[PDB]
């Protein structure tokens, strides 16, 4: 019945190390996005949360009618 | 012996060779703020796929 059908426990042992290594990988990926999630709301200084302003190629720049301007 | 001006005559622009030197910040415009940095870097792919819940890809 082992030699058939069982799964050895050192393959088990190996199979559920490389699971949770691939989990806690997982779980720490996420956290860091949160916390780069939260900080990047907080202070807009990445590419993210990237709210559109005005672009400036709209300006004219040629002299008007008027020197004061 | 003063000529009159044809027409479009007085509507040309016209170059002026002056000493005064040319306001370098006419606007008295301070500084700008700094931009944020760009994007960088080649793509690699996402690791361990997703990530959203229990999904593997």
């Amino acid at each position: 019945i082992a030699r058939t059908f069982f799964d050895a426990p050192e393959k088990n042992y190996e199979r559920t190390m490389a699971i949770l290594q691939i989990e806690s990988e997982k779980a720490e990926l996420r956290l860091k996005e949160l916390e780069v999630r939260r900080l990047m709301r907080a202070k807009g200084d990445g590419p993210w949360f990237q709210y559109p302003t005005i672009d400036k190629a709209l300006i004219d720049h040629s002299p008007k009618a008027t020197p004061d301007n | 012996g003063w000529v009159r001006p044809d027409l479009g005559e007085l509507s040309k622009v016209t170059k002026v060779k002056t000493d005064r030197p040319l306001p370098e910040n006419p606007y008295h415009s301070r500084a700008r703020p700094e931009p944020n940095p760009e994007v960088e870097g080649d793509l690699k792919p996402a690791r361990h796929g997703s990530r959203l819940f229990f999904w593997t890809m």
